[PDB]
Formats: C-alpha cells, structure tokens, sequence
C-alpha cells in the first residue's frame, strides 16, 4: 500500500523527515538532552514508534555530516516487523579523555563548542533534545527454513 | 542423529497441547508409525525433523533444544515439567520484547529471562496465576539492569 | 525455494536460532572461549557454513543487547554467495586500560562480572562457548555491469 | 537496464574491480596519500562518481581484511540516488596513543610496518594512493509515504 | 490538531507558487470549502493533512514545520515573510549537498544552512540576485569547517 | 583511450585460451577488422572495451589492467610471461578464499597474494607442477599472519 504508519509517544516527538522522493532515508530526531563524557554509553529516547511490515527490517543509522564531524559513534539498530515500542539510537562518545584536562565547555553535534554549567572532562558531548541524530532505511529479507546438511547441493 | 531423549519432549509436549498423534501427523506429515516410533524410542530424530515438530506444535524449535539441553545439564528438565508455567510467562516476556525499548535494546535471552523471572517468584512463593502483565515488566526490567 | 542450507562443523556447533517467523534475522553462536583484554581483536569461530544463494548477500551484525550493555563492537561482514567455509564473528573490545587497575574479575557478554583464573587489566571481557553473539540478516542485492561515462545521463 | 554508470573524476581514480559475478560488491580504491596517527579521523577522496538508480540505496563499506588486521575503522556511508559528487570513505584510526612511545614508522593497511620520514607516535597508519580500502554493495529500498496513527492497525 | 497559525503559511505560501485554491483543491483533493476554513482558522489542520497540502504545493512538507516553529520562538516567519529569497537560495544548497563531496558528507542541516547564508549576506548588504552558484559554494564550504 | 600496450595484452591472452579472433569476436560482438586493428596498435581501445574483452575471453576484467600496471612499472610482464603459472596458481587462492575462514577474513588482495605464492616458489627452486591444495593452504596462511 505504501504508506508507513507512524506514532508519536510525546510532546517532545518529532514527525520524522524527508528531503527529497528519492533519498534513501527519513531524518530521525532525540526527543531528550543527555551528556556524554568520554567513553560514555547510551541509548537515546525518539519517542516515535513505527510499524516495519512483514518482510522488510529497518535500519536505523547514522548520517556523515555527524559521524565525521564528532567522536559520537552510533551502532546501527535492526527493526523487527512487529517491534512497536519507543525507538532508540544506540550511541557511544568515543572520545578518549586526555589526562587531566577539564573544562566548563562542551561540544555538540555539529562539532562546535559552547559554555556549560558545570566542569567535566575535556571531550564531552551534549546532545540537545531536537537533535537531528540519526536516519531510517527499510530494506526487503529473505526469511527461510533452515535445512542441516551434510554436504552443499546445487539449488 | 539426536539424543533419545527427544522422544519423551515430544510426547508431553504433543500431550500437553491437547494432539493425538493422529492428529499431529496430519499438521506434520509423518506417519503415525514413524511418530510412534520417535516418541518410544525407536527411531532416532534427526535436527531437520525437529524444525518440523516444532511448527506442528506450534512452538519454535530452539525450545526443544534448550529443554534437551537441561536434560543434559540435570538429568530431567524442570522447564518441561512446569512448562504451563513456561507459557504463560514466556507470553508476557514477549509482549514485552515486542513493545517496550527497555527489553527490546536490552534483553540478551528471551527464554533464560524467562525462567529467571520464574526462579524469582518461586524463592518468594508467589504464584504465577495470580498476578498480571504490569507486575512482570517492573520486575523484568530490574533483572535487565 | 525458501531454504537455506547449513554445515555444523563439529560438536560445538549450534544450528542458528529464530523466535519468530517475520523476525529480521538469526541469532548466531560462539564455538569457542575467547578472553579479550582491552583494544583486544579477534575473529571468533561458529563452526557453521551456510550457503548464500546467488542475488543476495549475507550480513553478520551485532544484537542490541550486547552492543549497548558491553564494550565489544561487532564489524558488520559481508557474506558472498558462494562461500561455504566457517563463518567468523568480526570482534573488538574497545575499552580503554586505565592506568594501572588490574584485576581477577572478567566480564562477560551481558556485562556481568565474576571471578577468573588470572590478573589482568580492568575492562577484560571473556566470550564463553555457546555465547549468543551475532545474527544474520539475508538482504537481495543488485550487481550491474560497469559502464564508464563522460557525463551522466538518464536511463 | 542492469548497467551501472561511473565517472572517473581524475589521473588517480581508478575503475572498481569485481573479482566473481556473484560477489556482492565492487572494490573501492583510494586516490590519495594520508597520515592517520592514533584517533585521527578523514573522509578519504576515491576522485569516483556513481549514479545509483531510483529505488535503490549505495553501502560503501569495509572489508574483512583491513578492518580485522588493522585498526582502521570504516563508517558504512549510505549513496542517495542522484548523489553525483566525489565519493568519500569515512575513516578513523581507533589505536589509541600509548603514553610517550614515537617512532619513525609507519603501519600500512595490511597490518605491516616500514620506515618513514618523521617521528610520530606509535600505532600511525599511513594509506597509500591505490589501497583497496573499501566496498560498494547496492541494495533495493522501500520509501514510503508517512501516515501518523492514534493506534496501529492491520494492513 | 496543529497550530492555527498554519493557515496563514497554507494561504500565504498558495498565494507565492501562484495557485488558486480552486486549483490546488484539483492537485490536494480537498474541498475548496475545507481549504478556506482552513486558512481561515475555522477547522485546526492535522499533521497527515500537512503532508498533502506539501505535496500539492511542490514544497517539502518538513519546510511548513520549520516556518511555524520560527512562529513560536518569535512570533512571525522571517523566512515566511521572504521566501522569495528562501526558494533561490535552498536551490544553490540542493544542488551543491547532491553535488559536492564537501558538502554531501560535512553538511548537517540544509534548512538551517540556507538561512545562515542569507543572514550572513544580509550581515554585509550583498543582495542574493547578484551572485552565482560558484560564490555560495565557496561560502558554504567556509561555514562548514 | 588506454595505452596502446592492452592490444599485445589481448593478442598474447586471445592465443594463450586457443581462440581465433574469429571465435573471439563470435563472442564478443567486434568486428574482426576492430579486433586486428586493436592488436595491432591502430585503433586506442576503452576502459568500456576492455570489460567486454575480458568477459569474451573468459577472465576478470580487472586482471587485464594488473598486467598493464606490471608494464607501466617495469617495461614489461611477468606475469603475463608465465601466464599459465599464474592460471594455476590463480585457481587455488580461490578455492582457498571461498572454501577457509582463515583466508576469507584475511585477505587482502587475492592477485597479489598469487603472485607472492609463485615469487616464494621461485626462490627455493620448486615447480608449480608439482605441488597439490594442500601445499599452498598452508604457506597461503603462513604469508597472511
Ligand atoms: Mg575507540
Ligand atoms: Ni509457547
Ligand atoms: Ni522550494
Ligand atoms: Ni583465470
């Protein structure tokens, strides 16, 4: 039929977004704002819900101007047709923090850096609630029986 | 070939779902002999056929191998002798699985988690008949943490 | 057809595991024991060769569970049509050592810790055989002829 | 029409090479030289344009070889249909720096060692015009219209 | 139901791709009735309707999200007010993000990078009718590094 | 237009699969007049040309362009010198890379690694001839730790 069904779990949810007919991807946005210091792990609230028909997986990944830009290193998620729980990004600061060096400053996802309210190590990551963080590809599967066999036998 | 011992997991199982061989034999497609055979000990059970009792059951395969595995462990399987409490557990750990991101990205095993949560209500005498879907998601998510 | 044909290639092998039939992927086993301390690297063994028919390609990937409670990263490989040997789990500890810090404890694959043979570094991980590790998820593929261009041109 | 179209940008590009007309992907080379020393991170110029058709996404991805023998890790980009420019591979150097230890050598992309002409720290990699750092696997997509629900429904 | 405010950029971004709402009643497939009571303020608009008055409009939907939440940080558009500028200058950032290798793996948002080009133009008085493809993308290449 | 070299590279691999460029045009769609022209160093030939020479004569496009990368460096090939070594040899590393994990994760770039297996025989005096799988397996892996 086409269409995607979508829901949105909160206030703080964004409908997801497209550019373009043709792109592989709909643009997926944080619906909460976290602090990452370096090495520091999470998987971070979208607050939508989809539903992946029979046949298909989604992937939910990261973008280049993010992953080249920043230390913020995201594992790519595989959706089950049937999963219609809260969306997550699994996410790492990959970072590694440098001896002392603390500072009050603290990067975000564009790789620029501004002034925070407390003193953490030099590195840390804040990830602002409306952050553009990650992207949904769908793609079709084979799912077939397994047969054990003794040897390979041409098809 | 398999252990023998697969022949008795499916018999209480095909029992337990309320089948008679007959009447798995006509979901399965083996004959009755051959059914009969399997669950007396007879003939050995090859992997490929346990994939096919399993759909004929009604229940995913992988389940009877871990239900063989506790044979091999012990010497009986606890899981198959209390497996109406299996079930109705194993329901509510999927319902979850499926709808909420606490499990689904941090769950590792659906059927240890399972038997855990059984475990657990066990060491404090409580009963599985009497409490609901709500009660296992809190207690779920404190095991994943 | 819709089967997919497999080899156990010794007693620690484990057929390739699935709950559910509209379920994107199947969950793969560890043949063996592996200790990883930190920045620690190895292809892990299954004991397991499938058969990937021609069209598609396989992918070996991480399970969330694992990649967002532990520090082991799984590098996503890419299985051709045609091979038929072990299939290897491509695997790193990406902890960092801390300074001095050693230890007896060891983590395992839901990041737990109990009690080893050994002193080492804090942060070690130990893969156990029977270790539910990866899965595999089947996508097609298109795989055209080459053709060179001056300029670009609609099709 | 099963032909995919492909312009060489420059002197340095070269052709992507398939090995088996059942192999999932095409090999991607390098076009340039480039010093990664430990947690180094670039996009890699390959000076290649492709035209991935309508209905289909581009994987530009890594190989067994390099990402399980060295430490370079490859961010898998996602091709738009229509995407024109130079194609990028997105790379880091994950060895992390071991306190002092400099050297003047230099690790290349199969894990080996030779001499160069400054110090820099231990665990530097150096890729080389011509390296065989990458693939190119292409898959078919589902891109859907979005539809927000109260409650999900059936199909 | 959405902001009522939405019905002002509905009419006023109608009223800019020079459409009638008779005629863009034939390409959404509303009534001209619902269209009018909804630039009117008369029935709220929901986000499914959104996605269609876009389509209809040859605009991408996620834009009309954009421009109402420059409502609700000020209380007016800017980019509203002049699209006229937004349209040539977002067609420079789509033809540089799909054709550059700089752009297409540094780029983070190609609304918001539209809008800071403007405000640094406006920032020195350079009018966006006199320049060309090749000085935006000297400029764009600069405010991503 | 490639170096004129690829028509002695095409002239000596048509000959070396016992082809007429009679029988080679049958396969590949040239005229034979083209095909003489190309050997012959008259007409320059394409990167698109070469991929359809290689499927015509049965062997991998990218092989071809190795073989002129050997000319560029030296003045000549070794390995189009001794082609049937490199055949030979050739079709073990792909049995190997197919059919071993240890091979199949590994490796690099499986034509220079059957260059480096033929360079390691030639310096202890051993012919091609007279070695089995088995044999090359095993200093395959030696060459890859
Ligand atoms: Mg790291
Ligand atoms: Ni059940
Ligand atoms: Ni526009
Ligand atoms: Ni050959």
């Amino acid at each position: 039929t086409n269409t995607l069904q979508v829901r949105l779990l909160s206030e703080n949810a964004r409908m997801p977004e497209r550019n373009h007919k043709t792109d592989a991807g709909y643009d997926i946005f944080s619906a909460e704002t976290v602090v990452l210091e370096p090495q520091e792990k999470a998987v971070i609230k979208t607050d939508v819900a989809v539903s992946i028909p029979e046949g298909y997986v989604g992937l939910l990944t990261s973008r280049s101007g993010v992953s080249s830009k920043t230390h913020l290193v995201i594992e790519t998620g595989k959706i089950d047709a049937g999963y219609h729980g809260n969306l997550g990004i699994n996410i790492k600061n990959d970072a590694i923090a440098s001896n002392g060096y603390i500072t009050p400053g603290v990067f975000d996802i564009k790789g620029e850096i501004d002034l925070s309210d407390a003193i953490r190590q030099y590195g840390t990551y804040q990830i602002n609630e409306g952050d553009k963080l990650a992207q949904l590809v769908i793609v079709p599967i084979w799912t077939p029986e397994l047969k054990q066999v003794e040897e390979f036998e041409s098809v | 070939e398999l252990p023998t011992h697969y022949g008795t997991i499916i018999k209480t199982l095909r029992k337990y779902m309320k089948l008679t061989q007959s009447k798995l034999s006509e979901r399965t497609g083996f004959s009755q002999n051959t059914i009969s055979n399997h669950e007396n000990g007879n003939r050995n059970i090859g992997v490929n056929e346990i994939e096919i009792y399993g759909k004929g059951l009604g229940i995913p395969s992988y389940i009877l191998h871990r239900i063989s595995d506790e044979f091999k462990e012990k010497g009986y399987s606890p899981t198959l002798n209390d497996f109406g409490k299996f079930d109705k557990m194993y329901s509510y750990v999927n319902k979850a699985y499926y709808n909420d991101g606490d499990i689904y990205y941090s769950s590792y095993d659906l059927y240890d988690e399972t038997i855990k949560l059984l475990e657990l209500l066990k060491e404090s005498k409580i009963n599985v008949n009497d409490i609901d879907y709500d009660y296992v998601l809190k207690l779920y998510k404190q095991i994943l943490s």
